[PDB]
């Protein structure tokens, strides 16, 4: 739960009723382009054309690639089954590659009557299901299966994937990569864009997401603030819209909940600037930690 | 079902009679295309013309990448595949101990009810089989059963899989001094609109006259297969503004939203770099 | 003040952590501290871990010793966090290895006894150190660790840049994947200052029964800031037998001067090497 | 037995060489090479008079030039039903046989005996079984009558065969029941399978390259590579005119005369398409310009990339 | 008990020490090398002494400098007949057993158990068998009868041995029944074997590298290549002149002492052919002819292909 | 045995050392490139020392055993080297006697020293391109050879200071240098010109071969220039060239005319540049 608690905000992808897309609402905020996007593919999804692909969301880190994959997961239902599984959580030794890939794959899809997933009920699996479809008791709601940093998946569990997507009954599923023209995981020579073979470059559609502005950034720290209920001020905001654009947004609403109990270490309720001047002292992000390692060494 | 290809479409009519004259035992066909000129229609190209009942099949050269199972005990399965015999053409995977199956087939030839046929096998992106495989095909080419195998690749000069030498097209030598390797030029610009009138009636898309004249320049530098995945989405985009059809204002709405493999690479050297 | 000398802010680094356990808003986050080596890396962990209550459970466990030929690291690491989850009476990793010989087992049983309440589960602190040299698989177990109730606040600790991670090729900040490390918290250390080590001198000189004077240190401070801490240990009892040689009464700077100039670090001697091959490997 | 790595070249009968030593312009289904016929010849000799001390033949010399010709010229002028086993360099991985067990098969492939029944060594079929037959063969043939006709190995391309395969061949070519094996390759200093950094004369260790010699075969001229397509024709039933041997022989100066001996079977059939008599000028450009060779197809994939 | 390996360590018979730790020019064996000789003092003072909570030293220096014969040394003055077990690093790659146990057939095999019977702890002989053997000796000690005598484990060409090795013998040091261990080196920043990913000082961990005290040994002069070899002369019953003496300094700063010092017994056998039982110049030139060293037939080898 | 008068003379330094015991701890090795008989004046140290010594000439890459493992190879060729006197039986033939083992028998054989009606006998052991191995390989030459029961041996290397194989650590021969501090290293030369007619003067009485005196002086042109390989493989193919018009005896245009029709080993690979280096630029 863990996985989406740093996404309880977005109650809804957010368009108005001209497919477009406005500026702040349902929780998102900018990315104005490509809300417009991820407006076709749940539009794609409730008419049923969706013929056997997927979506691909380019661009650098923190930006909020993760955030619409709940807010497809929000716009096509609001009850369906959503797992983030990343690419390097199938990389386990106690179990097998594609297992761990087919487990996350069969809690996406869901069934409605209690309202239950495939992996509770995990071929003859696969028609029983396909059965109760025909009687018409139980209606397949196909979520969405979130695969982060999916240049760490290799070529041997693609293809599996380029089967367990080719039956009818499987899942939207929506990647994530943050490099550009990587080279395969699992085939030493090979180089294909985003990490992703040719054989399933042929089902994704590539949805570019931007970065952001200063003040695209100061809008969500506050609504991550105004969730967790956290009152922090315009100048310490500002401080962390400075930090957003300096790293990434991912560590800057990381230090909410830190940077909210220096004030209960010092007594208060809020958060002003002179607690964010610390705390950037206190806790570094990761590039620049390794800086450090190359200055302490190479002094 | 093809569209253009005014010369890869007739090195198939002279491959197809050396199946009938028997002079292709020992030989098999390289398709050496890029990735979106349609290899495995020409594949099926003669199997829709060898014979009504000449079975197929379809296996990647990244299927035997498997670890579930062996490499070569998957790959003889798909190679037993295209194998039938009358009765429907039964296939030599469903009478599936792995000996006396083709000693029992050495007896039923002649009996009336069973009779041997070849049949064509297709093995895309061949050059992710290294050596161990290609020993494979160099000896069950030579049984009795030899279907007519067509290779496909992508690769240029490359290493070989399993060695570390040179050698066009992931191919060594032994099993390349005796190919037909035909060429696929790729789609032209009147071979573009005619593959594209053909897909929109595939899904119920009337499009303008002029909105496919840029739908075909933009079908040409960065795939077709893009400009597949745009006209489903070009059609949901028309329902939400109410036309009934699809104008050249529409596409590069839509070329604007979803990107292709070319200009999303270039957009992760901007941030990347 | 409690053992602990120097990096003050950073030891203030873990009382914002100390309070993000208390009002629970640690799980599913982990502490990762950096830094150059011999520095405390491997002690603030120590204080973090007193904390908690008097009886917090706590191992620490090094990065190359996932290298055990009896014992593979899917149950390495398995009882590791079991090796901190709190029984009041007794960890779990000891719980297993006689009253069994399961892992699934206990975990239901536990769950029948958190209701009774003769122990109560307070997991406690870890400590994984050298992270920089952990295959990529056992980040994957890290992963699948914290997703419990009863999870341990795991702490790392690394003394590497951007190298690549074990088990790929990819050269990423810190050797930890991206899946990890932007959860992650940087409690960084900086290397002491003059001021800083001769009170280590003067603290570890005093738990070793060693008299020393003044001018003593001084000049150890210079070798203590130059060299490395560990290494002006070293010499300390090595000073501490030449001057019983002469009987002493006092340790003094020549007899330093000698020991520093009898025994080496661990820089000089490389250097001694250097050009020892510019004409044996360069003829 | 296999007949389709032989069909190939089902049309050389021996060397073709006079009782002066010499060869001759073209005879007995060879033309040309007159330096390694002679060769050829000399060691088809010193199988008759047995003056082979445990050697074997190494032909390097660029594809295109018949050395699996030559090397089965060498196994039809010991006599006919000599047998001849010829394989290639990646034929010894296999996940159904191992390396040295296929290399004995095809080592006991050549080996023949007339016991008058004619038998191999390899239809009496681990290795202990395999010296168990060397001892009493060695009675057989010390019986008299059961005299064994040594047959002709040839390997083609002999990098591909790893380190772990010729010494074992050093410990099978050394025993009184061995074949003439004949290597061929025409690699450079090739690194063997298996060390990474020795470079040795076309991929042969050093310790069996004390026992091969080393012929050259030397690439035709365009006068000698018209007359080899004409040959190879007349034992198919294939006719030609003489200007389509101008253009055959003169694109298999081109890229190989490999590649031109797999066209006379598209090129009559596209005469059998369109209802010609034979083939003629134009029929072979719609092959030549329509199917392609690797050499020369393989710079397409780099030309659309670049 | 392996006494091949310090055949050629006969002639050292302690350190040649002062009373108030200085070393002598020549006593009990050793020539020169007085520099370390001193670090040799107070390193065999702190074993004595009780300071010794698990630390190891690591020697370093050229080869041809006498890194074996100073750890033989640091055997002796803790006692004679105290057990030294010389090992080197390629040693524990052996594809019968199992290398962590070679080193425990070392590292075990370098303590003196005294009761009077007096074995080594491999001696009395599988980690129950490592594990429930220092149970019973760690009783000895307290009953008032029974001791330990830890003597000196030499590691020799530690750069090969490899990070599944160093991690056990640093968590086997922790003990308290745990005796020296010696290393040595010849070689600068050297990459770690086990994981072989970077770069460390002389191939050691830096979790080692904590229990590390180095002692640099120097390298010879012309003067000190002709006592060390006349001392292996003089035990070896080598009657040499001093004339070839000075030629055979010369080979030892030519290339390497432990070269010059294993010519004798061919230049020994040579003279004995020739019939002069007293070895002279005209001998141990065509001795270094004939014979040669590594590093110059590695070079003709080169001088022809 | 013609030639080496400066690696025969050392290894008679070699062979007078084991008569007096001193020899226990080291090993020999001939450094040296092939052709130059390294195979000849190492069993010559089975030759002078013994007419019943064992010798076992095995190759270093004749390790290379898909059906073995890497402690097989070596202790069967040891016990083929170490022998016992009782038609004296090598050591490793009493092991096919006690299976149709060694924790017993070398008990045995060690009981057997006692009585001497069974008597040990120091054999050689000859590993010819030592190189190939690699270190988990020679950490059993510093294992076996220092035990009582062991033979002398003697190893042969051409490669220079190269990589050890199994580390990535440089050094003389591909030894470890740990095993390089008790070797000694006699090297073999090149032959002289009237040295190099010896074994072509005893190569031609092995097949009877009779050359006139202009071959002879061509063929060493030859085979200094190229091989002694090489130069050995044109004699009998000079016979069965001279058999055509039967000669009397080989001359000088004939033994020109095969030395046009095969090619030596360095030459011919020179016209692979010639075609695989000089079809790429074009
Ligand atoms: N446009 C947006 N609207 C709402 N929330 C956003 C937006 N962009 C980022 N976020 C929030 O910022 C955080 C970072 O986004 P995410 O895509 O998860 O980072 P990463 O790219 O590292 O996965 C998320 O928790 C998300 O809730
Ligand atoms: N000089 C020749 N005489 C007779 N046949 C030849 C000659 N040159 C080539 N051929 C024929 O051409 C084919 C190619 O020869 P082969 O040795 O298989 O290829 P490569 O020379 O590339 O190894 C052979 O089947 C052979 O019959
Ligand atoms: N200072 C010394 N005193 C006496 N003998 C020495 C001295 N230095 C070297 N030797 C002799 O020289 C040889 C080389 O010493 P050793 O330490 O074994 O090798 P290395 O010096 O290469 O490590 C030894 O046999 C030793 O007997």
């Amino acid at each position: 739960t863990q996985r989406i608690a740093s996404h309880s905000h977005v109650k809804g992808l957010g368009l108005d009723e001209s497919g477009l897309a406005k500026q702040a609402a349902s929780g998102l905020v900018g990315q104005e382009n490509a809300r417009e996007a991820c407006g076709v593919i749940v539009e794609l999804i409730k008419s049923k054309k969706m013929a056997g692909r997927a979506v691909l969301l380019a661009g650098p880190p923190g930006t909020g690639k993760t955030a619409l994959a709940l807010a497809i997961a929000q716009e096509l239902g609001s009850k369906v089954p959503f797992c983030p599984m990343v690419g390097s959580e199938v990389y386990s030794t106690e179990i097998k590659k594609t297992e761990v890939l087919m487990e996350n794959f069969r809690r996406a899809i869901g069934l409605r009557i209690q309202d239950v997933t495939l992996h509770d009920l995990d071929g003859e699996i696969n028609k029983v299901v396909n059965k109760y479809i025909d009687q018409g008791i139980a209606e397949l709601v196909p979520g969405v299966l979130f695969v982060d940093e999916v240049h760490m998946l290799d070529i041997e569990c693609f293809t599996y994937l380029h089967r367990a997507l080719e039956s009818s009954i499987a899942p939207i599923v929506i990647f994530a990569s943050n490099r550009g023209n990587c080279v395969i995981r699992g085939t030493e020579d090979i180089t294909s864009p985003h990490g992703i073979p040719l054989d399933l470059l042929d089902r994704v559609m590539i949805i570019r997401t931007m970065l952001y502005t200063p003040q695209e950034m100061k809008q969500i720290i506050k609504i991550r603030a105004q969730t967790e209920g956290i009152n922090i001020s315009e100048e310490a905001l500002n401080h962390l819209g400075e930090i957003g654009t300096k790293t990434t947004l991912r560590y800057s609403v990381q230090l909410l909940t830190p940077a909210n109990l220096l004030a209960k270490i010092n007594g208060k309720d809020s958060i002003e600037k002179e607690h964010v001047e610390e705390i950037s002292e206190l806790f570094y992000d990761a590039k620049s930690s390794a800086k450090i390692l190359a200055d302490q060494q190479d002094k | 079902g093809m569209v253009g290809q005014l010369a890869a479409r007739r090195a198939a009519g002279v491959v197809l009679e050396m199946i009938r004259e028997g002079k292709i035992a020992g030989r098999a066909v390289l398709i050496a295309g890029q990735p979106g000129t349609g290899k495995t229609a020409i594949a099926m190209g003669m199997a829709q013309a060898l014979g009504p009942d000449t079975p197929f099949t379809a296996i990647a050269g990244s299927e035997i990448f498997s670890l579930e199972m062996s490499k070569t005990e998957a790959l003889t399965q798909a190679f037993r595949r295209s194998i039938g015999v009358r009765i429907h053409t039964v296939s030599l995977h469903e009478i599936d101990v792995r000996e006396q199956i083709n000693a029992k087939v050495a007896e039923w030839r002649e009996e009336g009810k069973a009779e041997i046929i070849p049949g064509v096998l297709f093995i895309d992106e061949v050059h992710m089989l290294d050596i161990e495989s290609f020993s494979f095909l160099n000896r069950a080419l030579e049984s009795d059963m030899a279907p007519v195998l067509i290779m496909a690749t992508n690769r240029g000069i490359t290493r070989i899989r399993g060695t570390s030498y040179q050698s066009p097209h992931g191919i060594p030598i032994d099993l390349l001094d005796r190919l037909l390797i035909v060429s696929t030029t790729p789609y032209s610009e009147k071979d573009t609109k005619q593959i594209l009138r053909i897909r929109c009636e595939e899904e119920d898309v009337e499009m303008s006259e002029d909105a496919y004249t840029v739908l075909t320049r933009i079908g040409l530098e960065t795939s077709l297969r893009y400009a597949i995945q745009l006209i489903t989405a070009a059609s949901l985009v028309c329902r939400k503004r109410k036309g009934t059809e699809v104008q050249v204002d529409d596409i590069k709405r839509v070329y604007s939203l979803f990107l292709d493999e070319s200009r999303s690479t270039q957009y992760m050297k901007e941030y990347q770099d």
